[PDB]
């Protein structure tokens, strides 16, 4: 586990209806949620591929024996029961392992998004701890757009942040 | 993966129709299903959209068909229904069902052949 | 000015099982098990089955008097026998390699 | 009267799911029979509202 | 909401073609470009205003953000003669562009 | 792998005996060990569930043939050996994978504990690098109780820790 | 997934022919690549053990006459069932082990980055693509010291403090 | 899982008695077994506790029974033993065995019916 | 070491009940509350001084960190008439409280 | 887990001789194979080295045998070849093959018996 | 260019033996120490100039980085009477040391 979905981010956002991972921003010109479309799309593609692989990995009547072929009848019952047990075991194990791996994958996505946002602002923001960053300068909508897209400008706001720090 | 449309044909003006979009596969509850139409000589027009059963905004409609058209879903039968009422001559068009996955912001890259 | 990183939540109440924990409520899930049937014997690829109602394969093959309904049978998708199919070899005796005949008739269309 | 691709002694199955728990004996293109009662594969996140 | 500028175009083989879309309000890289041939279902070319759909030749490039977006076809071929549409996927009533017809 | 158990923390503590993961403090009031009970309890519950799931997934005599049934005897032997091989393989593979998953789970727990303490102390302490922080302020047992609970008061010592930094 | 191999380090170095993970340094005495031999050797040993574990964890027909179709079908059922089970096992094992191996390499790179970060601390600036730019003059001795794990932070403390 | 106590009954004063606590399952070496007793008209009283085999402190006893009672463990037979020596009249009580998992700081939520 | 108060307490249905435990020295959150009915094994209610055991109704709550601990029963019901004990799990000679009887 | 050398013997001065090192296993494409000779009375001498197929520096030689010796690889047949041309009397020695897994910086800990 | 210092040394049982290697250039901890008995394949003792190969007794210790390296045998035993070689694994033409013969 990466300690983000139930970790330092303690809850999910019902108001974020555009993706799986995203941001919530609070400026002087309004608030709102906005999903990270690249991460969500990559995750959707990978999970769809996972489901397809699971279903494509898998890819029948009874016989009659009279009273003098009880051994063959027991052999047939043994074969059927053994194959049934093996396939049931395989199905349950596959589902159980894949569910854990999928949940870990989503947690990793959230953690990596947090790290990429943190590596941009650097000294210009305070890490509150609950997944929020509090800027030391005036982040308008252009500043937020730059942080989301990945083209934030530390030299540009560094002086104001230094003054307010 | 395929999407097939059915339930079209000739309608008297003022009548009603129900179009059905049936999906092939097992992951249909993940589909966010949109209905588009093309008039004979016009461009693509987005009409209605039905969203997943666990969402907040379940249905969306265009202003041109709001109150006349209703969108609905049946995940057990793998079908999305478009019920059109008070049909007009301007509704003569080819209807297409398209699907995005989980959200309306994702790629709408699986279209039906039309009807 | 604040910017927080978060994730999606919704009204879904579906649950999955994990090795470490059980009954995990998740946003989306797919079902891999079918537990529903229509409770009817039905045509396979448009071909109706051959229903030996009161007869069994012995009675149908030998032409039991209580099986005249089964004299006209050209093609079938599968053969259906009932649990209370008693009409068979009416005259007492032994059907030799009966199960072999049943096996050979399970590959016959 | 029907048109199915999978027939069991208990009834026909109209599905494309990989598994089933209806009946072992099948005719046609049928899903694999297992003794399980719940096989759900997670796609989305853990729901923490 | 969405205005597609040329609405008609005449380009020769091997030329460079630019089709621009302008939005009433910022939609933040939620614009997709589709190519439709007469009587056929639309085919997705560009999503997220810059991402190339799998199987689509690299002659197609999308670029834009906010209100202005452009689709550039470099090295026009004979199979690129069709109609092109822009879809916005941001606001609740979703919509297409008016349509641009590419001719020789 | 998260690089904590054999990573930046290079050794286990035999002193720690009240839990699996935990803390060691050095005040002016004395030294001590103290386990993180919430993490340990959660880990114990999850691993108990893991062992029970491994157990719950798993849950005859021979036949005699005469000399004119060598084919059927060979079929029976083939069935028995095939099932034996499949089940042996399944048991080995399950154990081998589950062991790695358990070890990675423990590593993740230790790293998450380190992350949680770091995101709480911030600049009031200094990362020595071996696993510990040297506080820039002189704060007593109430301080470390607060850090362990998760109720640390950064503004309270922010000024005091600034002169020594 | 740890977000290093395709993440904040966006490309692999084709000019580092010495190991799997390593360093690229640029001082005044020159530039060059130097692989981390300890991590690479450990990774190689572990992958060799993984492959060995995979390999060490892993017959003619019978004839029946026309009046033995049932046992013939039973033999065909046994053969086909075992074939399906073993094919499924092989594909599943390969599919899972590939994920695990790729995640293992990603974790190795991320741990190396974190280890280098935890030494230089505030004596260097994190560019964000994997690189640290020093606030002091680090010679080849400085670079080796960082690679070894014996970086002398107090030595280059004031000199870095003035430039920062 | 479950814990069953056995080996009680009547003992003359000055006598000895060995009580056994047997657990069902395969995870018994994880158990941290403790003995509690309830005298008629008094409250619960913790007597002794045996730790896991790989631990520093192996046994611990209450001051009232220290030197008289001896706790021991047999993981192969899935049993924990309490040997009581020099029994007094005040030792008449209902003896219970509870178990915590791995550590004594964890939940002691599996109790036996008692003897 | 562990002083439990009051020894007995009579309350009516629907009321709120507080049972207090005081420790001689500082035990950090290592307290448990057990409900025992006559002749039966004790049943755990709250561990870690605040954690509610699975299957226990949310009427029971616990509080306290160092030396003062409280068990609160909100909305007393007829099935809550039992004895209540407090257990420390910190110092090597582990022990119970005196016990509180609820009527 | 084994490397076997073959192809040695008597050769006239000025002749040619090809030695082969064959490996047992499935991971031979991983090997970075190397040849080391030991002249009777003299010490150990590193002669040639073939790298993996996907590498940049595919082949390296010592200065003593550069131009006369040629190392080569065949992963399909699990073999590394050393072609010696213009053989001299000073080349009478024992030739060993060693592997060092993926890079020349790793342990060269699998030696062949010699030839 | 690797220079092996003693080139011959007589030592008794239980004594401590030091063998020194010097490099013309700087090789960052890319030295290996091999033990060879006559007419047999060499056996790795030390790799990375300080790491002990599995199965090798702890009597063998390696030290040094840069240009100076040392192999120390503490508690010499009769099975340690053999030749010792140093391999450099840094520069493109790889090479061994001259060879040190350990005698009684």
């Amino acid at each position: 586990l990466f300690g983000a979905i139930a970790g330092f981010i303690e809850g999910g956002w019902t108001g974020m209806v555009d993706g799986w991972y995203g941001y919530h921003h609070q400026n002087e010109q309004g608030s709102g949620y906005a999903a990270d479309l690249k991460s969500t799309q990559n995750a959707i593609d990978k999970i769809t591929n996972k489901v397809n692989s699971v279903i494509e990995k898998m890819n029948a009547v009874g016989k009659e024996f009279n009273h003098l072929e009880k051994r063959i009848e027991n052999l047939n019952k043994k074969v059927d029961d053994g194959f049934l047990d093996i396939w049931t075991y395989n199905a349950e194990l596959l589902v159980l392992l894949e569910n854990e791996r999928t949940l870990d994958y989503h947690d990793s996505n959230v953690k990596n998004l947090y790290e990429k946002v943190r590596n941009q602002l650097k000294n210009n923001a305070k890490e509150i701890g609950n997944g929020c960053f509090e800027f030391y300068h005036k982040c308008d909508n252009t500043c937020m757009e730059s942080v989301k897209n990945g083209t934030y400008d530390y030299p540009k706001y560094s002086e104001e942040a230094k003054l307010n720090r | 993966e395929k999407l097939v449309e059915s339930g079209g044909g000739l309608v008297q003006p003022g009548g009603s129709l129900r179009l059905s979009c049936v999906g092939s596969g097992i992951t249909f509850s993940s589909y966010v299903v949109s209905w588009v139409r093309q008039a004979p000589g016009k461009g693509l027009e987005w009409l209605a959209g039905v969203n997943t059963v666990s969402s907040i905004s379940r249905t969306d409609y265009a202003d041109s068909v709001k109150g006349r058209f209703t969108i609905s879903r049946d995940d057990s039968q793998n079908t999305a229904y478009l019920q059109m009422n008070a049909l007009r001559t301007e509704d003569t068009a080819r209807y297409y069902c398209a699907r995005s996955l989980y959200f309306y912001s994702m790629r709408m890259d699986l279209w039906g052949p039309g009807v | 000015d604040t910017l927080c990183i978060g994730y999606h939540a919704n009204n879904s109440t579906d649950t999955v099982d994990t090795v470490l924990e059980k009954n995990v409520t998740v946003t989306h899930s797919v079902n891999l098990l079918e537990d529903k049937h229509n409770g009817k014997l039905c045509k396979l690829r448009g071909v109706a089955p051959l229903h030996l109602g009161k007869c069994n394969i012995a009675g149908w093959i030998l032409g039991n008097p209580e099986c005249e309904s089964l004299s006209t049978a050209r093609s079938w998708s599968y053969i259906v026998e009932t649990s209370n199919s008693d009409n068979g070899t009416c005259y007492p005796g032994d059907f030799i390699n009966y199960e072999e005949l049943r096996e050979q008739l399970s590959s016959v269309s | 009267d029907c048109n199915t691709t999978c027939q069991t002694p208990e009834g026909a199955i109209n599905t494309s799911l990989p598994f089933q728990n209806v009946h072992p004996i099948t005719i046609g293109k049928c899903p694999k029979y297992v003794k399980s009662t719940k096989l759900r594969l997670a796609t989305g996140l853990r729901n923490v509202p | 909401q969405l205005t597609q500028s040329p609405a008609s175009l005449a380009a020769s083989l091997g030329d460079t073609v630019s089709i621009t879309c302008r939005a009433s309000q910022s939609i933040s890289s939620s614009l997709a470009w589709y190519q439709q041939q007469p009587g056929k279902a639309p085919k997705l070319l560009i999503y997220a205003a810059s991402s190339l759909q799998s199987g689509v030749p690299s002659r197609f490039k999308g670029s834009g953000s906010g209100t202005d977006f452009t689709l550039t076809i470099s090295g026009l071929q004979a199979e690129d003669v069709a109609s092109y549409y822009c879809l916005q996927q941001n606001s609740a009533p979703y919509g297409f562009g008016a349509g641009t017809k590419l001719e020789l």
